């Protein structure tokens, strides 16, 4: 044919459903990739050897190899062994998990971003090394790790479009559901990716008015 | 009560101390001085175990401090250390600044920690500051304040690390005022500088370091008269 | 079942044809991608309004935006005009359209980066805004781009997986077409994130010794 | 030949200079002065435009500047401009620092352009190191040779800022004596420093600067002893 999206003002419930699932899968996998991306941090400054080298082996990892790889590796490697698990909660565990090695490494250059010369001065003061990052470097890197992460929350928004592939009913699936009573591919992907700016930007901006509500 | 004795330091490749010993008595001013590359500063730093000798030893109050079997924080609970970029603590108040690590460290209670803070306050000339935050004072009223601080812990040495190098021409002569006054109430001093009229006016000893050793020392009309050395000699014409 | 890996050395000629597709679709993607974003940068740097309003919208866009969702926009999208490109030209020009963005914005990045100083002191001689850019700007800017380029490829690799699911014969793919004939999705996954990893450290160490020949 | 004319120059609400008027004529060395936050290089960068005046103009050679009806690029080959940070260019050459300009903007041939380097090389004392790479240069060594690039272009005023201030204290002689004997041949020089020795010695003017106006001007003998205004003897009180 040619371009009709006046057809398309009718899906508008399922673009809007699209979203709202889109939303939803990250805000939980990023939620869950903080909280799990904290206790891998911890690990890799453990004193312990080998819990360091498996937080960093798990984040090296997961880092240095594919957000696609590791969905399929829990949707479908999973299956054979009597596994059949969701698509929404595939989907959340490999972004959790893909979000959790990201955020370890945040916080990690958060506290490293902070000048060496605190932790100096708070050492010097007879301040034990709990003590100084207690009340001294911890509260400093926080600062550096806020926007840091509410950027890794944006970055998974265009992420988390990855599960459609999985079946899963995310904003960018809605154009498969649309073109098989339209035919039409073209303008549902059109409008998609509008969704997709118009989030990116408008959380960018909440981002940026919120780096200068700390600054 | 301090001694480093013979101590090396190497940063990799780049050998900064190559072998120096510095004995300082309970209240004197020891001034080191010398061109970049000297030292100095490395050697300042040794004192307190911020750097680490690769070999040598120093010894605060007659034990060994860099061989592991000590409790570091209580050796710098008693070893002040003045930095040259002040390191205030940026999310404290001037007063919370000072009080922080005798709450915290000498399990002072909070309201006789800010009676001591606002005498170190007033007597540094930062009285009016004191709930304002870092960001709002300038480079004078920093080095003023950091100084409050170190001396809220009550230590029996001061280091100061270049603590005037940081600071705008109109700005130095009022940190240096209250380091001679820190001298002339007996506190024992090791100060590493570029000002050498703070040497003059109220050391009792000058140090002149180059490429990581001590060549010569004396007092401060001894070296800036009659130095002896013919580095020493070098480094004065061109910085006096 | 119970893991089996040893019966799958019978189909390392998959895992490495894969392997070989991912190459020679990331590097084709990455070096028309460069050349475009190139292009892209110069045009907004333009004193001519209109058009640095125009690469300003592209990289706002493709950046803000999936990359799933332009390669369908491309391959899906395009169907319902009597065009149907084959996987491979579709992957291409949607990765090397991701990375023309991209690249636009590390050119721009890399010349903010030189200290002003060094255009001050060269426009205090007399020199142009041209000659100061051709003689002591750009020099300058090159060493900050190129390790800057070295790691958009490294990042693009991982990214070209999405092509999978497209039906590319990339090295994601290669899990489809073993577990046809064996039933088996794990162990086929397991070993293409190994081979994703290796690949990724393997680049990632050759760019620090080219990170350590510039500077 | 130098006439700013009554300027202002804000940051947004930072207000630096507050109604500004500096005249130099040729063979002068015009020394300015003053605390942080005066507006002194803030006036020295808008001699060559590296500044743009708020409000009020920049004449040099009679024509007016900053109207952007001038070539400026041929004004900026007049006026000088040596940077507080040496500003080098670190993927070229000493020999080839200095011969860029020259080559490039006056079309000047190669043969001869490395004669005027080796001159200036021999002049400034860096003969020895033609063919090294800025990296490997000390703080002094740098400001000598961006000094000799500054001189290929043979300008007839030429513009310091703060040449010094970021050089170690037994680097800087070296330089301020290349100041000098620029002085002493003659060249028309704005010199903004904290090394009033260098005023006394060589300056013809010193002007006193602090909030973005000028307070006191005159000789640097009726400045560094017999000032008038409260705010010079008190600023000079602090830095002298
Ligand atoms: N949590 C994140 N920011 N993840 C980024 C993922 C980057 C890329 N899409 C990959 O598959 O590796
Ligand atoms: N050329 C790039 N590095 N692109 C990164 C893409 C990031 C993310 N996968 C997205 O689709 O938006």
């Amino acid at each position: 044919m040619t371009v009709d999206f006046l057809s398309m003002v009718k899906y508008t419930p399922l673009f809007i459903s699209g979203l709202i699932m889109t939303l939803k899968l990250t805000f939980l996998a990023v939620t869950i990739g903080v909280l799990m991306g904290l206790f891998i941090a911890l690990m890799k400054m453990s004193s312990i050897k080998p819990i360091k080298l498996v937080a960093s082996s798990y984040i090296e990892v997961i880092r240095g190899t594919p957000l696609l790889v590791q969905l399929l590796l829990i949707y479908n490697g999973l299956m054979q062994f009597g596994m059949n698990i969701p698509a929404f909660t595939a989907g959340v565990s490999a972004l959790a998990i893909n979000s959790s090695a990201y955020v370890a490494e945040i916080i990690r250059a958060g506290i490293q971003a902070v000048d060496p010369g605190q932790n100096e001065a708070a050492r010097s003061l007879g301040m034990t090394h709990a003590m100084a990052m207690r009340y001294v470097i911890i509260p400093q890197a926080i600062k550096n790790i806020l926007p840091a992460l509410g950027n890794e929350f944006i970055v998974m928004l265009k992420e988390s479009a990855i599960v459609s592939v999985i079946g899963f009913a995310d904003l960018t699936r809605q154009a498969d559901i649309i073109q098989s009573v339209t035919y039409r591919y073209f303008e549902p992907y059109i409008i998609i990716a509008a969704i997709y700016f118009v989030m990116t930007l408008t959380f960018s901006k909440l981002l940026s008015l919120f780096e200068r509500r700390l600054r | 009560m301090i001694f480093v004795n013979d101590v090396y330091k190497n940063f990799g490749s780049l050998e900064v101390l190559k072998g120096v010993t510095l004995k300082v008595n309970k209240g004197e001013v020891v001034v080191i001085i010398g061109p970049s590359g000297s030292g100095k500063s490395t050697l300042l730093r040794c004192i307190n175990l911020l750097e680490e000798p690769t070999k040598g030893e120093v010894f605060i109050d007659g034990v060994k401090i860099n061989n592991g079997k000590v409790n570091i924080n209580k050796v710098r609970q008693k070893v002040g250390m003045v930095f040259q970029h002040f390191n205030l603590f940026p999310h404290l108040t001037a007063i919370e600044n000072i009080t922080l690590a005798p709450v915290k460290v000498k399990k002072m209670n909070k309201k006789e920690a800010e009676e001591l803070a606002v005498d170190l306050l007033a007597k540094v000339g930062l009285l009016d500051k004191k709930d304002q935050y870092p960001i709002k004072l300038s480079g004078g009223q920093k080095q003023r304040l950091a100084i409050a601080r170190a001396l809220a812990m009550q230590p029996e040495v001061m280091l100061f690390d270049e603590p005037t190098s940081a600071l705008d021409p109109e700005m130095v002569k009022e940190v240096l005022n209250v380091m001679k006054q820190l001298a002339n109430e007996g506190m024992t001093m090791v100060v590493v500088t570029h000002e050498m009229g703070f040497a003059r006016e109220v050391g009792d000893r000058v140090i002149f370091m180059d490429d990581g050793v001590i060549v010569e020392e004396g007092t401060p009309e001894e070296i800036f008269y009659r130095a002896k050395n013919e580095r020493t000699r070098e480094f004065l014409s061109k910085i006096l």
